[PDB]
């Protein structure tokens, strides 16, 4: 399940 | 009409860079969702949405390079090739046409362009 690298920010 | 669909430049709150992207829903209250050409999605204020497209020439921007760095510039042509954007970046003399979404704004240079494209 993959995820947006921007949410890594967050 | 409507702003849905339409292609804008948003602020992103992480590091306060505006982005080119797309919004895709009005999610009420002077808020849109944004899908930015990155593929993140998130609700942005509509005074943080530049709604320009392209950015238009002799705008003061930023851009990225293939190689994580970034340097500011000047909008000095805009190319469609294949469906897609390309800018022509000017730098100390020189140019460098770069694809639409390595061209991206500064809180300050964004702010230059609030009171004529901003939706808030």
């Amino acid at each position: 399940t993959s995820r947006h690298k921007k949410l890594m920010f967050k | 009409n409507s702003f849905v669909g339409l292609r804008v430049v948003a602020k992103w709150s992480s590091n306060g860079y505006f982005y080119s992207g797309k919004i895709t829903r009005d999610v009420g209250a002077g808020k849109y969702k944004l899908l930015f050409d990155d593929g993140y999605e998130c609700d942005v204020l509509g005074k943080d949405i530049l709604l320009c497209d392209p950015i238009p020439l002799d705008t003061e921007v930023t851009a990225l390079s293939e190689d994580e760095y970034f340097s500011a510039g000047v909008v000095k042509g805009h190319r469609k090739e294949s469906g897609e954007l390309y800018y022509s970046i000017e730098k100390e003399g020189q140019r460098k046409w770069y694809k639409r979404m390595a061209v991206i704004l500064s809180l300050e240079q964004g702010n230059r362009l609030r009171e004529q494209y901003g939706l808030g």
